[PDB]
Formats: C-alpha cells, structure tokens, sequence
RNA sequence: GGUUGCUCGACUGUGAGGGGACCUACCCACUGUGGAAACACCACAGGAACUUCCAACCUUCGGGUGGCGAGGUAGGGCAGAAGAGUGACC
C-alpha cells in the first residue's frame, strides 16, 4: 500500500511579514523521512528541509520543518514577498516516494489600479482572415478584475479568452491579457469595439475603446 | 559548484509511442547518489516516477508507470536514461531529473534538480505561431500576437533580449482549435516610440520556427 | 566368578529457569551504526532482562578472568560408555 501524504491547506493568501503554517499528514508513519520544497513558477523546485526539521544548506533561517507523530509542518516566520511560491512536502521513508499536492502562496500589498490599454487586429492579420482584439490589464492587485467586452454596446458572450501573469514577486502584482476573437466577417460587421474593466481599484469601471478604421 | 543535471530527449510524440529521456550530470558523478525522474503535468503537481540505488541499480517506480517506463544508468557516460513505452495522453508532463543529497548533508532530500524536458503525448501534429504585431496609440503599451502554434513551448524576447524590463509574456491559452496563442507586451515612455526599433523574437523549437517581427506604431 | 583399578574403544550425550553457556573453520541468518550507501555488497558493534554454567584459564582455594546467534555442516573437547584387553585383590 502507498503512504498517502496529505497537505493543507490547498493555497494561502498572506501579508508580508505574516506567519505561515503549511501541514502535512502523512498516511503511515514515515518517521522523520519527510523534505519541504520550493518551486517558484517554472523552476525546478529547490530543496528547503531534509529530514523534517534540517534547514538545507543555504536556506534562510525563516523556514524550519516540524515534525509531531504523523504530521509535518513548514513554517515562515515572517513573509518576505520573494517568498511566493508552490511548496511541496515529499516523503521518502518508502518507495514508492510521494509528494504533497502542494501549497500556492500569495503575497499581499495595498490595492493597484489596473493600467488599460486595448489592440485592434493587425494588418497582416485581417488579411488572413483572422480578427483578433487584445485588451490589457496591466500591473495590477488584487488580482480578481471582471472584463466585459461590447461591441457596438452588445455585451459579448463566449468568444474572449484570458490569461494572467503570476505575481511579480518584486511587484507582487498582476497583469491581465483578455481576447476577443472573430471571423474577418464578423469583425467588418460592426464599428465600435470596447473592453469594460471592473476592478476594485477602480471606483468606475474604465473602458478603452476604439472604432474600425480610424488612423 | 558545478553540479547540474541536463535532461533531454523530451518533445511530441504520438500516443502509444515511445521515448528515452536523458539526464547528463556535471560537477558530480552519479555512481555515488542516487537518482530519481519527478514529473509535473501542467499546472498540476510533482508526482515521483523512478529511481535508482547506487552501488546495486536497484530500481523503483511509480505504480502508474510501472512496466512501461525503466529507470536506468551508464556509469562511464555520467547519464541517467528513462525509457518510455506505451505512452498516453496523462504522461503529458515536464520531466525533472534530480540528484538525491549525500545523507550526511541533505537526507533523503533531493538536492539538485534540473530545469526539466517537456513531454507532450498527443496525435495532433505540429503547426509554428503567426506572429502579429500589436501597434500602440505619460506612457504607452505594445507587443506581439503569438498565434495558433503547437505544441508548447514558444520563446518571446524583445530586441535580442536586450529589452528585458516592463515585460509580460502572458501564458498560452488552449485555443478551441487545439493551438496555442498567446502575447507579449512591453510598456515604454511615449518619447521612444518614433526613434527606436522594437522587434519581438519568437522561436518555437518544435516547429523549427524563428519569427521576428518589427513592432511599429500605427502607420497613419 | 566377582571386586577394583589401568589401557584401547563401537557408539551415544552435551540435556533451558524446580535448569542447557566446551572449541574451531566455513556456511547461513537477525539488530544497529558507519562505508559517497533507504535495497544490495562491505566493515564494525551487538543477540532482551534476571538467572544458570564453567565444558575453559588463573588461583594464596578466599576467589578471579574470560565468555550466549538455542541456525546449519564438519572436525575436535568434555562426558558417558557395547566391547576388548590387562593388572591388583578376594
């Protein structure tokens, strides 16, 4: 049977210089076979404790691991914004070895307003008979921003796509790239296209614009 | 130091195929550690694959490959090989190789890792980015359409690289095609706009495509 | 005929708490540390505890030293001893 290693909680939203507790539980005794790392967004993961309370060489001394009976524990002290990251625990007291299905944690600044700005579908694009409108959310925080697109004052409906950057770990901030996309046709149908930000930094939801054609 | 670990061999491959990852080391000889594969479906978590013991090749695997995959090592050639067979859908993943730490330093902790070969099990074939302009209008914004290519992943720097500041590369989305698009942007002061060049670099190995496209302002 | 010595000796026994610690060599194991070491290989240390023993060594005869893997193979040791001899005595 496999040892079953069961970390909580799934994500952590925190402040800078909040403490912050990650647990582990593993299904057997594992005795003290279990290592913490962290991996920040396409790195490898690095290693932080051995042996579930060795600091690894190198480590900052505001991470430490706990071990009590079946239960492994990682612990900050006190965040520092480069600490975002995804951390997993491992056990390997047994093969087959296991990981934790992770922890993602957040920084936590004061509110930014998103800087707006919207595209209109390149030349070269039209000709290919494709229309593509790109509108930017950029550098901002928290992260949980409404985009509506209109066009001609219709609300659209199933044809944007978005994509979100993770934080800047310097900045601790986010940036967002909403897409409409339509046929070539669809796009010579109508004049006005606009993308309509609801986000808290906002106190009246800020909409870029433009009409077809205009130089 | 010098300890690195190299993976290769990864890519596209069809479903029910086959494909030998490699992991060359540096800076240490891997006939004293133990070395482990660990593989991370996309935006999913680290899942343990294969290992195995110094001094005796004792191999162990993850119950979900075991049969198909073998772990594996040449000695004089420094590497640590893993071959798949009978691929499928969920073997999508970038594979990590990493070195298990000399216990009286690090544990059973792995300790060096490297940065990982994607693996991408699917039948569709593969098809380059077109690559379009994004045109701006104290302070404006402009960038790249990188659009309808597959397999991930494409590569965006700015000017060779040399532009590395104000940047935000988006991650690709899953266009209902099965394509990726996704798009780069930089913010700069407005002033630069008419005197400096600002071309997006894209490159997309497994397309063998290599686009660079001038982003300019609005013609008129 | 006994009785008792003395020598050789088939063969057997080394027996576990109201009771078993003999030696050696290989083989096979169990536990723990350490070897660049989760298994494997290797080196080393150890086989609960309380007892029990002295096959072994030393002894001023008071005692002391050294000593346990209940595994297997083999050769010994220590004990018995079918049996032969061979004395002494009656």
């Amino acid at each position: 049977s496999d040892i079953q290693m069961t970390q909580s909680p799934s994500s952590l939203s925190a402040s800078v210089g909040d403490r912050v507790t990650i647990t582990c539980r593993a299904s057997q005794s594992v005795s003290s076979a279990v290592a913490w790392y962290q991996q920040k967004p396409g790195k490898a993961p690095k290693l932080l404790i051995y042996s579930a309370s060795s600091l690894y060489s190198g480590v900052p001394s505001r991470f430490s691991g706990s071990r009590s009976g079946t239960d492994f524990t990682l612990t900050i002290s006190s965040l520092q914004p480069e600490d975002f990251a995804t951390y997993y625990c491992q056990q390997s007291y047994s093969f087959p070895s296991t990981f934790g299905q992770g922890t993602k944690v957040e920084i936590k600044r004061t509110v930014a307003a998103p800087s707006v700005f919207i595209f209109p579908p390149s030349d070269e694009q039209l000709k290919s008979g494709t229309a593509s409108v790109v509108c930017l959310l950029n550098n901002f925080y928290p992260r949980e921003a409404k985009v509506q697109w209109k066009v001609d004052n219709a609300l659209q409906s199933g044809n944007s796509q978005e994509s979100v950057t993770e934080q800047d770990s310097k900045d601790s901030t986010y940036s967002l790239s909403s897409t409409l996309t339509l046929s070539k046709a669809d796009y010579e149908k109508h004049k006005v296209y606009a993308c309509e930000v609801t986000h808290q930094g906002l106190s009246s939801p800020v909409t870029k614009s433009f009409n077809r054609g205009e130089c | 130091s010098e300890v690195q670990l190299v993976e290769s061999g990864g890519g596209l491959v069809q479903p029910g195929g086959s494909l030998r990852l490699s992991c060359a080391a540096s800076g240490f000889y891997i006939s004293y550690s133990s070395i482990h594969w660990v593989r991370q479906a996309p935006g999913k978590g680290l899942e343990w694959v294969a290992s195995i013991s110094p001094y005796s090749g004792s191999t162990y695997y993850a119950d979900s490959v075991k049969g198909r995959f073998t772990i594996s090592a040449d000695t004089s050639k420094n590497t640590a090989y893993l071959q798949m067979n009978s691929l499928r859908a969920e073997d999508t993943a970038v594979y990590y190789c990493a070195r298990q730490g000399y216990r009286r330093r690090s544990g059973r902790g792995f300790d060096y890792w490297g940065q990982g070969t994607l693996v991408t099990v699917s039948s569709a074939s593969t098809k380059g980015p077109s690559v379009f302009p994004l045109a701006p209008s104290g302070t404006a914004a402009l960038g790249c359409l990188v659009k309808d290519y597959f397999p991930e992943p494409v590569t965006v720097s700015w000017n060779s690289g040399a532009l590395t500041s104000g940047v935000h590369t988006f991650p690709a989305v899953l266009q209902s095609s099965g394509l990726y698009s996704l798009s780069s942007v930089v913010t700069v002061p407005s002033s630069s706009l008419g005197t400096q060049t600002y071309i997006c670099n894209v490159n997309h190995k497994p397309s063998n495509t290599k686009v660079d496209k001038k982003v300019e302002p609005k013609s008129c």
